[PDB]
RNA sequence: GACGGAAGGGCACCACCAGGAGUGGAGCCUGCGGCUUAAUUUGACUCAACACGGGGAAACUCACCAGGUCCAGACACAAUAAGGAUUGACAGAUUGAGAGCUCUUUCUUGAUUUUGUGGGUGGUGGUGCAUGGCCGUUCUUAGUUGGUGGAGUGAUUUGUCUGCUUAAUUGCGAUAACGAACGAGACCUUAACCUACUAAAUAGUGGUGCUAGCAUUUGCUGGUUAUCCACUUCUUAGAGGGACUAUCGGUUUCAAGCCGAUGGAAGUUUGAGGCAAUAACAGGUCUGUGAUGCCCUUAGACGUUCUGGGCCGCACGCGCGCUACACUGACGGAGCCAGCGAGUCUAACCUUGGCCGAGAGGUCUUGGUAAUCUUGUGAAACUCCGUCGUGCUGGGGAUAGAGCAUUGUAAUUAUUGCUCUUCAACGAGGAAUUCCUAGUAAGCGCAAGUCAUCAGCUUGCGUUGAUUACGUCCCUGCCCUUUGUACACA
């Protein structure tokens, strides 16, 4: 989808630190939580992510619960260029 | 009862069946802090108001 | 807040019957059979009641990490506020849930109608239950859907024990 | 039912073709450059847009619709 | 950058859709849980409607 | 096995008798067919299509029709391309249009993309005769199969039954069958009963203070929320109690059971429901589903979106309902009686009270996230007191004109409410046909569902409350055996 890079990497960004990313299938909204791009921004910028791997996606009640994998680590350490040993969401904080 | 519209015109019906209660005690703020980590149930509902002003 | 409790109990079961289908298709390969959801102050408790949890639970803490996640994200909960417990079901084999889930990987995988259900039959009866049939529909090496009753035991079809002895 | 048995309606996407757009300056030698086609006063884009005469109107295509500058 | 592509949907069966498969056909209005009536009967054991009487 | 204008037995008011209110006749509301149309979207056709798809369609919904946009064609490969591979836009032109859709034009945007191949995605597109699920129906009637042992060369049969008794394959019993599994029954929910239990300023009463009016000899009728206490009779519902055909009199050879009386809140399975087997249907739904096989389509789109129109058009036929054909009634005052219910958070729901207005309604505030406030939903039929006096009348309110308002961005094909005026057909409905056995039929209104607004629909509830059976198989039709068959697509 034709986006600016703007809205892209403010997209990648909230996915490495956070790990889960949810968009209700509602249109014309393009104000939703915790994410400054519109609804459209959010679904077609993962679903070209679908077809390559690094990403799996589950549809729940029109609400589209996303999970990032393993593979998608590499393909977002790069394009973000951040450094290695620095894995937020995999680590547990104290014991569960 | 049908999600169609053909056949024997039968009806079905539902109902959830609400009960509520409501205690007064006259207790110190002590055991107020003690009976609401305690008797704890899945689908109750606690609730503590103000006094009567 | 501030909701009636004529629609905020409905609210609850809406809550129970929306986390009945994610939990379903997410975890349908570790064996679900079911939770339960219990609601204290600081600490909401959800007791995920499955089959296997070390899947569940995943390399040291992975996958129910995110799972508490796919929760307060969208359901606007705090950071904190919710935590989903991992628990073994007892006597597997008891429950028509997980055993439902069994018929569909076998179907998968390129067993046979016949073998596959007489494979749970011949486990649930020797289960400890007192009696189970498996009825499959559809078309069985035909152009024409057909249906058969795979039953053996003591099962009884009407009345009020059937809302309390039968997990369908 | 839907054979669609209409007229031509001859109709087309947009072209956005591709001149020599900055092939347009007047620089001398030794040293100075003479910049045509004026910039705007716009507080957004700070000196860096231009503007394009058309007929007594200038306009600015890094904003979208409505910022009239004349000359 | 859109003036076009959106109508008034603020009321109306448009206005808005089922939380289950966004059908517009038989949806329940009633206590706030906007299932259409097809898939309600598959999940009202869930929430705890059941049959009595 | 099916079917008999075959026999025996049994049952049903989706069957009939004795009847009740009807429909069919009239207007109108709505659904279907037909006709018409740019489109009048499309399923369903005896029960088991037709006030059905929860379908009370102004936009949306909608799939139809006439036009204009958008890519939201993932990714992979190849090609073009930083000297710009493509995005956006004023004014004018153009367009229904303040869509740059396209064009005159020259700034903008930066590889996120474009072109082609390959492959996906979407579809209320086709196929319910590829299906899953769910429902309807055959059966609301009592049926339904295995283990082992008998009969037969076998298909099959016995068990699963001559008789008697029940709503019932219910049982008593009889017996090459003996013991079991389903359905029925049981169970569950609700309506009825407990002057007993645990309790109640979110349910009520009594008493004591204050206080208003009438009689005044002590009274009577009301008001007032932490004044002050007691109680739980009603109302609410936790745990329980309670009919079991009990007791008694007859009847069948005892026995299962039936009938009558008394007692008792209740003696038709206490009344009414929920659940409801085996086998089956080319029953219905691909238009509930991101449940789905296959096929079609995939960009001047059978994707999606916006504007407008349609689903409401019509010489005619049918179905379900509404209002009536009055004086057991209309009309005007007055009497004034319920239950099941439902209601606003990061908003605009149910509405009391006070003003304005003939009404519709408007306005200022308040209570209630609810046994609290709306709400005692002081609803209608009804009851009283009057007018009316038989005349298509004052019964009937269809049709049609003008105006005032509410809902909504938008109401023209009048959304709907209100006021004036118009005031037709219809004089008890032919042949036929539907529903119903007690607080049921019928009359009556309310609440809820769909809902921004609109039922004349439907799901529940309460008020008033009959006549006539307590049977039979005559008609329609269903079970159990016996028998006939050239039927098995029965
Ligand atoms: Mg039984
Ligand atoms: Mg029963
Ligand atoms: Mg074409
Ligand atoms: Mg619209
Ligand atoms: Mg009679
Ligand atoms: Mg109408
Ligand atoms: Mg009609
Ligand atoms: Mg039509
Ligand atoms: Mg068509
Ligand atoms: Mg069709
Ligand atoms: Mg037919
Ligand atoms: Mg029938
Ligand atoms: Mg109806
Ligand atoms: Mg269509
Ligand atoms: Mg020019
Ligand atoms: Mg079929
Ligand atoms: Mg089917
Ligand atoms: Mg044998
Ligand atoms: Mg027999
Ligand atoms: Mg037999
Ligand atoms: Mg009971
Ligand atoms: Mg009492
Ligand atoms: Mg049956
Ligand atoms: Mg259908
Ligand atoms: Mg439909
Ligand atoms: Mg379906
Ligand atoms: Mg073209
Ligand atoms: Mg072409
Ligand atoms: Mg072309
Ligand atoms: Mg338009
Ligand atoms: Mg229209
Ligand atoms: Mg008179
Ligand atoms: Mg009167
Ligand atoms: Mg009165
Ligand atoms: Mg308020
Ligand atoms: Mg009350
Ligand atoms: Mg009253
Ligand atoms: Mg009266
Ligand atoms: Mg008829
Ligand atoms: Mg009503
Ligand atoms: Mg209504
Ligand atoms: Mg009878
Ligand atoms: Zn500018
Ligand atoms: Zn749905």
């Amino acid at each position: 989808m034709l986006m600016p890079k703007e809205d892209r990497n403010k997209i990648h960004q909230y996915l490495f630190q956070e790990g889960v990313v949810v968009a209700k299938k509602d249109f014309n909204q393009a104000k939703h939580e915790e994410i400054d791009t519109k609804n459209l921004y959010v679904i077609k910028a993962l679903q070209s992510l679908t077809s390559k791997g690094y990403v799996k996606t589950q549809f729940s009640w029109q609400y589209y619960y996303y999970t990032l994998t393993e593979e998608g680590v590499e393909y977002l350490r790069e394009y973000l260029n951040l450094p290695e040993h620095i894995v937020p969401g995999t680590y547990i904080q104290e014991r569960n | 009862k049908t999600p169609n519209g053909e056949g024997s015109k039968t009806w079905e019906t539902y109902e959830m069946r609400i009960h509520k209660r409501y205690i007064d005690l006259e207790a110190p703020v002590q055991i107020v802090k003690r009976i609401t980590q305690i008797t704890i149930e899945p689908g109750v509902d606690v609730e503590v108001v103000v006094a009567s002003n | 807040a501030l909701i009636s409790k004529k629609r905020k109990l409905v609210a609850d079961g809406v809550f129970y019957a929306e986390l009945n289908e994610f939990f379903t298709r997410e975890l349908a390969e570790e064996g679900y059979s079911g939770v339960e959801v219990r609601v204290t102050p600081t600490k909401t408790e959800v007791i995920i009641r499955a089959t296997r949890t070390q899947d569940v639970l995943g390399e040291n803490g992975r996958r129910i990490n995110e799972l508490t996640l796919l929760v307060q994200k969208r359901f606007k909960y705090a950071p904190g506020t919710i935590v989903l417990y991992a628990e073994r079901v007892q006597d597997r084999g008891l429950s028509a849930v997980a055993q439902a889930e069994s018929m569909k990987f076998k179907l998968l995988n390129g067993l046979a109608i016949r073998r596959a259900a007489y494979g749970v039959v011949r486990y649930v009866m020797e289960s400890g239950a007192k009696g189970c049939e498996v009825v499959v529909s559809g078309k069985l090496r035909a152009a024409r859907a057909k249906a058969m009753k795979f039953a053996d035991g003591f099962l009884i079809h009407s009345g009020q024990p059937v809302n309390d002895f039968i997990d369908t | 039912k839907k054979v669609y048995t209409t007229p031509k309606k001859i109709k087309h996407k947009h072209k956005k073709v591709k001149l020599a757009v900055l092939s347009y300056y007047k620089v001398d030698a030794e040293g100075k450059v003479t910049k045509l086609r004026r910039e705007c006063s716009n507080p957004t884009c700070g000196a860096g847009v231009f503007l394009a005469n058309h007929k007594d109107r200038l306009y600015c295509g890094k904003c979208h619709s409505v910022y009239k500058v004349n000359a | 950058e859109n003036v076009w592509f959106s109508h008034p949907r603020r009321y109306g069966k448009g206005s808005r859709q089922c939380r289950v498969c966004s059908s517009h056909t038989g949806l329940i209005r009633k206590y706030g849980l906007n299932i259409c009536r097809q898939c309600f009967r598959e999940k009202a054991n869930d929430i705890g409607f059941n049959k009595f009487r």
